[PDB]
């Protein structure tokens, strides 16, 4: 039924999906490489789980076979996690909020080895967002996209590309709901789609960075990590 | 897999 | 202006024009390939196109507008995306295959004598089947090559402001193609995105190859040129 | 670097 969604209808259904914000376990009198990052894969993996059973309420989502389901995650996980923590960072010049009680300033990027680098790029994301002054229902529309886009090629593909379709067509009814012309609408349908290359771009580096510290045998990565990991080679 | 096991259960 | 004034029609002409030529390769079919001969092909080879590229990219609307520090970070930047979407390009009438030059079209059973390649060569051969279902059209793809130079490296940054001024340009420039060729008002939002979203993978290509260039130079595969050393250098 | 010098040329 998912091809059978109104706009309206398709913002709800993602709305409605939306993964609850959790909170790390960090004890802010008390930080350490190794504590550091403990904390940002302990979330991740607790983050992951909830990703799960959201993806399964992005319409057309459940219709695919269970292995091309595992396909989209596998490929997407990162670069969805990425989004989401830059979607909570808008409101936070400077600032990564991995969660309400982890607010992290680009300096302690620091503390970990080769960390600041991806935290320059994700605050400017956060930046370029806040330029743009990107909505939650947009937000939204964008995370399916990634879901839905960033393993369909390395395939089921028509009725993804249908659905991948039916968020255009969202994305565009919330543009015009708010007002933009016809020539603002696709301008800024664009500037949404290209950011999607830059968190591509950020979940790959991001990636490599993961199995380095995954192979200095210091940091301890979750089997559900560790297998979300090895699917990238 | 577990993402596997997770996507079902 | 000058790109700020420029029509969509004036874009796509200045667009066209400023197109390379398609370079040939050094294949020796002397000798059967081996993992060092054929890298070395690739390598070469992108080396010649990176000085056709660099003034290609002199031709891009706004593009010399920039200081040289932001030049160089943007094709620093973009470099392979941007080999890699002509290689895909002129691949699309060769189902099952890669047009690297004229006189190297390789399968993805030749990738495989070069360790980690084939996985690369599948990719590039999705997004030429990708771009053969799109129906892709040759003034959609140099706006899409375009796009990459300007987008690819600009959130590692007035000059921001000017690209994006520059970007938009070339959005209207998509949409007037697509009008100019009779889709209708939701089939242009559509297709935009269907093209833009192509862009991901391209970059995730790029990304994929640039590790496995990496690689190639840390193992001393093939001896690249001081040129694809800054080039590579430049993703650290 | 040589591409600074190349974007001169
Ligand atoms: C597995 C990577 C952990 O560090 C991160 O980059 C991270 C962690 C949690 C997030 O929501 C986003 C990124
Ligand atoms: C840089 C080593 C890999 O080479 C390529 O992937 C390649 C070379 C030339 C092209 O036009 C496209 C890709």
């Amino acid at each position: 039924l998912a091809l059978s969604l109104t706009a309206d209808q398709m913002v709800s259904a993602l709305l409605d999906a939306e993964p609850p914000i959790l909170y790390s376990e960090y004890d802010p009198t008390r930080f350490s490489e190794a504590s550091m990052m403990g904390l940002l894969t302990n979330l991740a993996d607790r983050e992951l789980v909830h990703m799960i059973n959201w993806a399964k309420r992005v319409p057309g989502f459940v219709d695919l076979t269970l292995h091309d389901q595992v396909h989209l995650l596998e490929c997407a996980w990162l670069e969805i996690l990425m989004i989401g923590l830059v979607w909570r960072s808008m409101e936070h010049p400077g600032k990564l909020l991995f969660a309400p009680n982890l607010l992290l300033d680009r300096n302690q990027g620091k503390c970990v080895e080769g960390m600041v680098e991806i935290f320059d790029m994700l605050l400017a994301t956060s930046s370029r967002f806040r330029m743009m002054n990107l909505q939650g229902e947009e937000f939204v529309c964008l995370k399916s996209i990634i879901l839905l886009n960033s393993g369909v090629y390395t395939f089921e593909k028509d009725h993804i590309h249908r659905v991948l379709d039916k968020i255009t067509d969202t994305l565009i009814h919330l543009m015009a709901k708010a007002g933009l012309t016809l020539q603002q609408q696709h301008q800024r349908l664009a500037q949404l789609l290209l950011i999607l290359s830059h968190i591509r771009h950020m979940s790959n580096k991001g990636m490599e960075h993961l199995y380095s510290m995954k192979c200095k045998n210091v940091v301890p990565l979750s089997d559900l990590l560790l297998e979300m990991l090895d699917a990238h080679r | 897999k577990i993402l596997h096991r997770l996507l079902q259960e």
